[PDB]
């Protein structure tokens, strides 16, 4: 959570784990 | 297992688990059944555990006022009802007021035949018409006159639904990513959200209502998901989904998604559910090996036994073991032991309907028209090629792919051989005129661990026997042992060796004389 | 077929810069049952 | 009010039409500003209407792009009267895309209606508004789906803070303006800048205090720059806010009478009013335009176009105000749970007949149909599909239809329909059947016998508990036998019990079989029940309830009993909690505990005992010079005790009890024992006097010193220190056994010369004082 | 059931 959120977003977001400028809540939260 | 067990008067009511206990083991009931389960905990599981083995029933079966029942699956083995007694109107199967019955029997697989009596389902507010129609299919035209109040059976239930298809399934050792195609009712504002259910299911015999009670004890895990951000065309919108977390590796899971909508008299819609999907998480590192035990069946062979990690995280294969030597941590080659001293959902539905109502009213108003070993499938291993007394260390470690576990340690030491301590030959001695006698004995080149001291015993002719300690340092320094100040007379001397493990054999007696002055 | 914010968005798309007319409703015609662009135009001012 | 009165406006598309408000000071109607799609903030930046102070009906904003706040559009808006509402709301802010804060920093009163601010995705400064100082009924508001509910609105408040729902937070409209709170004395009529109350006839802001001609918004009625509670005789009330002369009302009537192109009202005079129409029972005159009583029955018929009207809000009800006969059909379809019973009574109270049918569908909030205060006859000249004149499809909270004891309602034609009314008891429906005169025909869907009233207690008869018996863990109950008119209809009783810490009460349902039948009812056996596992001296709430078959032929309703509070019997309490004792002094100790975890009744007192304990026997026999060896009291209402008059450094034992009763056969808890040692005293172990010595010829010196009379427990050993003249110092340990054996200490082998010796004592607590120096000599050989 | 029998009696 909050950093394991980062790990999970590395999982989910595929190969584009860019960060900080639910499933989908992280989806338009990570994609370049 | 009783097969012809009877009951008093041919009828019996069941209220709690205690009443149903009378039929435990009775494969065939020679008496009519009435069920009136209303409350409790783990009622479905208990009820199955007590009556699940029933196969045939003599008499007629009734279900009344069964608030607590959600499925009739606890008649797991029920196959036949003869229906001799029937009922008023000659009925064999009978159900009323089951304010929570949902399933009846899982009719995709189960089979049930009744010889005498028709079917009777009224005032079942949550029983879909598919289940009763399936009842009619295989209940045997020749027995039913249908006697179904089509307005009362499952009037609160969704009789018709669509099927959500998953469009993307991706797995980890502990989490699962699910995406499914979007479903939009004709009025998209009716979709309050999605409902996702999941449970660990090592077997594919899982239904939607197994192990469920009206009071609770649900076997599924409930997760609520908000509706997607609706956008024009599939080119812009994204599939709704969820990120399952907190799971266990190498574990099969049963997942299915259900749609939550607001009931409306106009433009009636019910939603969709997804078929049960079985997803297995990936395999990870296999915990840690359990309980190593070591004993040696020979001075050079040691036998090790252990146990597979409690959490295998995958079928376990290719066990890995190392051995290493553990020499003495010094301080023993210098110790002199001869010295002294040393040795409510309705509110949500209403409130959504209120938002929709105000929006519609506003729109209507405003818009106006115009070394190592590899162990396989054994929990034991015997080692070899170790010294007679040297201790060794073994770290065994469980593995999975050839991805393997952490580690585990265990120590051992082999039993000695007394021959390694034994001395050979007599004591070669020299005599000097100053009453000094020097004694030699064979040094064990390879003792059991280490020789700590030598026991030299000599006795004068006709007198007692004296003893002396010769440490390893003393043996290295004096090159043997010199007896000085001995009384005049004849003596016989024998020498024994002492090691870490024990003592060797005594040397042959040696005679010497001490001059008298 | 057109409900909620979609209805007003489609109306703005169709009327464009003609505006909306000044002086059973629209939702019973375009949300409760389908409606064509022929009907959606009548709500735009001349 | 220094400005013109405008007749209420709709403004769409272009902001050019916004200029018709330039001179306006009161809007006599609604103000709608909506559907401006091409607008930008550069257009609204220089647009202001400071002269608007009052809106009579309501204000609606809907999709006005490019508007960021209203703090410039309506700088001085004060009162929204709310005579006519927009779906029971007097201020609607809906889907304002670019709005940031409201900014109506002069708004003081919304006299009627609620507020709805919804779907404003960039709107903040909402939680910083105390709506209780504007609307009297804030429970009917609807402020959702905004930026506040999504992210963390940055409400940087600039402003008397206020407490709402137990939370103290600041109040502000914008970042530069905040709410104008007024003293509680200045209630509902505003206050000056400095807090002085205004006149009771003024509303909101005022110029000078206690002045009827120096306020902006004017309570009650306004006339010639003054507020009047009632208009003077020459004038008549108009639009519930201003007084107009006869010329005004007559001119309005004449203007309306010349044409009917769109539709207006033939404004008419009544008892000091200028109303649109003559009320029921009156007819219009010819010349002076005054309502006069009729020569006979004059109902106010309200003809509904389309043949039927759905009532879902206060606006729909207001459309029927004053009508006595409805020439159509009424559907009551109120959603949202807002409890509009008051407005429904106000507007639909005078309805007397309904020509068609009456239907109540999905009315979640509705409690009872009593708001039809004068509904006397549902004629049923147009029936609902299925030949129904009364219809009730899904009423979650309907618990009453009318008060049939003093209400009379007949139905000329049609049947009745009742379905899915969980809280509507069947007895009420059957009474409606009897009263309405439907007997003679039949209702095919009269009642869904199991979907009506199955969430409400429909029992009517009363039953009495025969007797009650109490015990420390068990309670036995018996009650009188209930007997329905048909014996076979009985299905037993249900008993409920729950913990009752209060007297104004989750329940555990217990099913009981019907009582045993007997040939003689006088010989019938009374049913009963018994209970187990009840906490002692604890109160619970109990009752019973019957169950009978809902045979429509007899429609028996069962019976019910009262609710009673019964307390269990007290028993022995548990052990006292945290028993500790600390010797606060050498002769004082303090005992502390807490009440037992299970009082098992009212705690009365505590029993405390203490006594002296002898010291260990091993202390009198072990050698320590070797290496490696060394009356009662009852406490009431207190959880601490102090005991004085003790001996220092003496082992003591303290016993503490907890008793829940004193007089009737004392009932105390288990025995708790604690042992402790008091603090010692320094002077206890001190030695007195010097050491007496004797000298022998063999260089042996005997030393004798006084043992302490009252040591701290016991003296264990002594330390002897001696030093030769000009030499170092030597120490020696003398045990108690050695001291008793040698009657002191003997030094042997001392070198010749002069010596000085001092001796110190050692006790169980510490070391005492040293002895006086003693000199002795050793002979030289 | 000793207390239960007492209750019965």
């Amino acid at each position: 959570c909050g950093a394991e959120l980062v790990d999970a977003l590395q999982f989910v977001c595929g190969d584009r784990g860019f960060y900080f400028n639910d499933l989908r809540r992280l989806e338009m939260y990570c994609a370049p | 297992c009783p097969k012809v067990c009877h009951l008093l008067e041919g009828e019996k009511t069941i209220d709690s688990v205690t009443s149903a206990q009378e039929l435990r083991g009775c494969t065939v009931i020679n008496g009519s059944l009435i069920i009136n389960i209303r409350g409790g905990n783990n009622l479905a599981a208990e009820l199955e555990a007590n009556l699940g083995l029933i196969e045939e029933i003599s008499g007629y079966l009734k279900i009344r006022r069964s608030y607590a029942l959600v499925s009739l699956s606890f008649f797991r083995k029920l196959r036949l009802i003869r229906g001799e007694t029937l009922e008023i109107g000659n009925y064999s199967f009978y159900a009323l007021d089951n304010q929570n019955l949902r399933q009846l029997w899982d009719w995709s697989k189960h089979n049930l035949t009744i010889t005498q009596g028709k079917l009777f389902f009224h005032y079942n507010p949550k029983l879909c018409l598919s289940e009763i129609h399936k009842m009619e299919e295989v209940s045997g035209k020749g027995r039913q006159e249908n006697d179904i109040a089509l307005k009362t059976n499952g009037d609160q239930a969704s009789c018709e639904n669509e099927l959500l298809k998953f469009s993307y399934i991706r797995t980890s050792f502990d989490k699962i990513l699910l995406r499914w195609e979007p479903y939009w009712p004709p009025d998209f504002r009716d979709l309050l959200g999605f409902m996702l259910f999941y449970k660990e299911a090592p077997y594919q015999n899982v239904t939607e209502f197994d192990g469920q009670d009206a009071c609770g004890s649900n076997s599924w895990t409930v997760v609520d998901i908000d509706p997607p951000l609706r956008s024009n065309d599939p080119k812009s919108q994204n599939h709704p989904g969820w990120l399952m977390r907190g799971l266990k590796p190498w574990t099969q899971y049963a997942i299915f998604v259900k749609t939550l909508v607001t009931f409306s008299d106009e433009r009636r819609t019910y939603g969709a559910k997804s078929d049960i999907i079985y997803v297995q998480t990936d395999a990870t590192n296999p915990s840690v090996p359990l309980d190593p035990i070591s004993v040696s069946n020979s001075s050079s062979q040691i036998i090790l036994k252990w146990k597979p990690p409690s959490d295998p995280n995958g079928n376990i294969t290719h066990y890995l073991v190392f051995w290493e030597r553990q020499a003495e941590d010094s301080e023993l080659f210098e110790l002199d032991y001869c010295l002294k001293g040393l040795k409510q959902i309705l509110k949500e539905l209403e409130e959504s309907s209120f938002r929709k109502t105000f929006e519609d009213y506003l729109h209507n108003v405003v818009f106006v028209p115009r070394p190592f070993e590899k162990v396989v499938n054994k929990e034991s291993l015997v080692i070899s090629g170790l010294r007679h007394f040297t201790g060794y260390r073994i770290e065994l470690q469980a593995c999975n792919q050839d991805r393997c576990s952490v580690a585990a340690y265990v120590s051992a030491r082999t039993m000695p051989e007394a021959k390694a301590d034994d001395i050979v030959g007599p004591v070669t001695h020299e005599i000097f005129e100053n009453n000094v006698v020097h004694l030699m004995w064979q040094e064990p080149k390879e003792p059991n661990g280490l020789i700590v001291l030598y026991e030299v015993s000599y006795r004068r002719y006709g007198d007692e026997e004296l003893h002396l300690c010769v440490s390893r340092k003393h043996f290295a320094l004096e090159r043997g042992c010199r007896l000085r100040g001995l009384s005049p007379g004849n003596y016989s001397v024998r020498i024994r060796a002492t090691s870490l493990a024990g003592n060797g054999s005594w040397t042959e007696p040696t005679y010497f004389y001490v001059t008298d002055y």
